[PDB]
RNA sequence: AGGGUGAAAAGAACCCCCAUCGGGGAGUGAAAUAGAACAUGAAACCGUAAGCUCUCAAGCAGUGGGAGGGGGAACC
RNA sequence: GGCCAGUGAGACGAUGGGGGAUAAGCUUCAUCGUCGAGAGGGAAACAGCCCGGAUCACCAGCUAAGGCCCCUAAAUGACC
RNA sequence: CGGUAGGGGAGCGUUCCGUGUUAGGGAGAAACGCGUGCGUGAGCCGCGUUGGACGAAGCGGAAGCGAGAAUGUCGGCUUG
RNA sequence: UCGGAGAGAGGCUCGGUGAAAUAGACAUGUCUGUGAAGAUGCGGACUACCUGCACCUGGACAGAAAGACCCUAUGAAGCU
């Protein structure tokens, strides 16, 4: 004994997935070219 | 002045209809064909968002098979750097549904993203 | 455990039991039916065929077995100066167990029992 | 030694069932006591 | 309407229990009126009683009053159903007190004699519909 | 009372056969409609199209019934010998239509309630959707890339 | 605690099963599946018949997807 | 200011501390967060940790926290 | 535009009354169901049956006015 | 010690009459883990054809009596 333990909340802090990597912490998504502008979707012109 | 009732009847008849096929008391003993009727609208509410999640997740995988099917290392993954480099508006993982029905079409698509 | 142990013994104590037996089987010497549950006729079976070899030999010594045995006096009698002529040489199994419907009340299984 | 809950219709009706049933058993020997006591050699029922 | 190919012969609140009568009602189902007569005659239970005094006043019942036979005569049936049950204070020890129900039977039954047209072979002739409703007395699995 | 019985008919039934068959089994036909394919965009989301058809869609801005209208934002038509995919959209591919009634799609119960913690909101939802019907596919010549 | 057949008992002649309990015809009545433990008759609960289905199962038993089949020929 | 409420023993986490034995999912106060009164995804399950805030519909898409062998989505992807 | 305690706004429904010995009604008033008809919803229109007598709508009024929670309570029924 | 056999009445099976307390609904597995910190109802793995009858009582924080011990109430009552 002499040590204590881990409970509820306090053993989450210990024990969640943590991202701890400074590298994958970094990244962004991709971002595209701009991908210029699309038509009208609809007419009643007919 | 007495003011008695009969609005329950109908208040009540009503849950008792909706509640039908539901294999049980659940189905016939009203003090729980209500909480039943709660519990049932409910499931509607998280079936439906998780529907949506879900048939992404289907669709994903569908597709994700159709490609691997190369014999070669494609994915999904990679797929998709190949598919948004070259500009093709989002077919919106229904490439997915034609990849079963005209699969010779997702072949010529296939072949277009590699080029 | 019953292993072994072949003394019929019907719904009812001992005393009772012995009881039971010699009242019935004097009324069978009596009548030549009667109708018992199917138990009540094994258990019957066993000693009016005693009885009967008994009355075929009718020394003193017998007739006063069966004078302890049977109740009523005068079916004795009769039955050891009458019987060395009816059954002179059946030797053994004098009875039988037509059997019949059940007893409304009980769906007791019902006999009926004879003398040949 | 006190039931906790009231069975549903559904095991009662396996039960009654059963009960029933072991009535039916016990006929069809009966149906055969009556279409052998229709008249016939035998040595039953005076 | 069975079209006078049934004879429902209804039952008294007959004095024994519900269940028991349908013990042996069950038995009854669909077999032959001699059949059923028979066991009911010879059967062990004491349902079996006022059930067959039923039967036979069913098959009398149903001899002149319409005018049929028993040898082709079924019981296709054979319902029971709760009756009026009532309630006795039979008391207990330490002061308590029980109801002691006292329950009847309610039981109809309906026999079934045979009537047929009769119809030699299982093509069919699209022709004389109005009669046709006539001569469809009985049919199983019908279609169209 | 009496039974039926046989009645009167002592006539042997028609043997012919063949005409009573041909009463005995409806026709079928079913129409070809063409060899082609779309997929077009509508609201946000995508419907493979093929020419005469319905499909329930989201286009109530406004249009009223009985109507003409070219669907104008289209992307990979595929015939069934070639297919014609193209960026984002491919150009000159009107996918004519006929707009009709604008429905009430069916009731959804949107049902929300926690716990003990204590309310509940029975609230239902029409989305009003459009059942538009396609008549044709058209320019889709241009660069195919069907093989 | 126990109310309500019918407008009028017209409350059931006669027949059959029949320990005269209770029934099926016949008859009355507009109607008696209104027949005397009778006027509308809900729910719990007790059955019956038809349609599809459960015996390597795991579940507050529903829900979204729906294989297979049955229904009047896309909806249940 | 008017007319009117409910509330009055909160819990944990981070920090600075008292008491305790620098023991407690302990107790007591000061400044903040979440729960309380709040859903959803990660955490296997798991109020009080992380992202985040639910008007509804969508068999549309991009991401956050977290992840990509199978059960479950996504590289059994690159090189040190 | 999450939301318990709680506050405010807008509504439905039921028995009865005013408009009435109303409109309608023995070709047939209400309880059961087909209509995802209709509503954000409480609920409303239609639709049917052996029986079968009353009674809407609209604009208003009043309340013995809305129930699964009180080891509630009266009756009928089950489980064992 | 160290049990054993026996007779009777029950138990058991068949015919007849026929209760009870309890009971949210229960389609009612084991081990571990979790969780108001001792779950068939959650997670992972294992195990298990459906359903009877007899038999035992470890659980369902099993039934019984809104604890009788402890505390509180500006409760009641008795005695000094």
């Amino acid at each position: 004994s002499s040590r204590p333990q881990k409970k509820g909340t306090a053993h989450h802090m210990k024990t969640r997935p943590k991202k701890t990597a400074r590298w994958d912490i970094k990244r962004g998504p991709a971002v595209y070219p701009p991908l210029p502008p699309l038509p009208a979707e609809w007419t009643i012109v007919s | 002045r007495v003011k008695r009732g009969y609005i329950a009847r109908r208040r009540r008849k009503k849950i008792r209809f909706f509640a039908s096929s539901f294999r049980g008391a659940h189905s016939r003993l009203t003090r729980t064909i209500a909480q039943q009727k709660i519990r049932a609208l409910v499931s509607a509410h998280r079936d439906r968002d998780r529907q949506k999640r879900d048939f992404r997740r289907l669709w994903i995988t569908r597709i994700n098979a159709a490609i691997r099917e190369r014999g070669v290392y494609y994915n999904y993954s990679k797929f998709i750097h190949d598919l948004y480099k070259r500009q093709l508006l989002l077919n919106r993982k229904i490439l997915a549904q034609i990849a079963i029905l005209n699969p010779n079409c997702i072949y010529m698509i296939y072949n277009e993203i590699i080029k | 455990m019953k292993h072994g142990r072949k003394i019929h013994r019907l719904s009812r104590p001992a005393d009772q039991r012995r009881a039971l037996l010699r009242g019935l089987t004097t009324q069978l010497l009596k009548h030549g039916r009667i109708k018992t549950t199917r138990a009540k006729a094994s258990a019957m079976r066993k000693y009016v065929d005693k009885m009967i070899t008994l009355a075929k030999e009718g020394s003193l010594h017998k007739r006063r077995q069966a004078l302890g045995f049977i109740y009523e006096k005068q079916i004795v009698h009769a039955l050891f100066a009458e019987v060395p002529e009816r059954y002179g040489d059946r030797n053994g199994g004098y009875t039988r167990i037509i059997r019949t419907l059940p007893r409304r009340g009980d769906n007791a299984p019902m006999a009926y029992i004879e003398l040949v | 030694a006190v039931p906790k809950k009231r069975t549903s219709i559904y095991k009662k009706r396996i039960r009654k069932n059963i009960w029933k049933k072991k009535g039916y058993w016990a006929a069809l020997k009966a149906f055969s006591l009556a279409k052998s006591l229709s008249t016939g050699n035998s040595k039953s029922f005076f | 309407p069975g079209k006078c190919d049934e004879i429902t012969t209804r039952g008294y609140s007959i004095s024994m229990s519900v269940d028991k009568a349908r013990r042996v009602i069950d038995q009854i189902r669909g077999r032959s009126y001699a059949e059923t007569l028979m066991i009911l005659e010879l059967m062990p239970y004491r349902a079996c009683y006022p059930i067959f005094k039923l039967i036979y006043s069913a098959a009398a019942n149903a001899s002149h009053n319409k005018q049929f036979n028993k040898a082709n005569l079924i019981i296709s049936k054979a319902e029971v159903n709760k009756g009026i049950t009532l309630k006795k204070v039979k008391p207990r020890a330490r002061g308590r007190s029980y109801m002691i129900k006292r329950p009847t039977c309610h039981i109809t039954i309906v026999l079934r004699d045979i009537t047929h047209f009769d119809s030699y072979d299982k093509f069919l002739e699209s022709l004389t519909p109005k009669k046709l409703i006539a001569l469809l007395g009985l049919m199983s699995t019908g279609r169209r | 009372v009496l039974p039926d019985d046989f009645q009167a008919p002592e006539p042997g039934t028609p043997e012919y056969n063949d005409i009573i068959n041909q009463f005995l089994p409806k026709k079928g036909p079913p129409p070809p409609r063409e060899e082609i394919f779309a997929v077009v965009v509508i609201g946000s989301r995508q419907y493979i199209v093929i020419p005469g058809r319905w499909i329930y869609t989201q286009r109530l801005k406004g249009a009223t019934v009985n109507d003409k209208i070219v669907l104008n934002k289209v992307l990979l038509v595929g015939t069934k010998a070639s297919t014609y995919i193209g960026t984002p959209i491919v150009t000159n591919a009107a996918v004519h239509a006929v707009v009709e009634e604008q429905l009430l799609d069916d009731k959804v119960i949107v049902f929300k309630y926690k716990k003990k913690k204590n309310y509940r909101r029975n609230i239902g939802h029409r989305q009003p959707i459009t059942r538009i019907k396609i008549t044709g596919i058209t320019g889709y010549e241009d660069y195919p890339a069907s093989t």
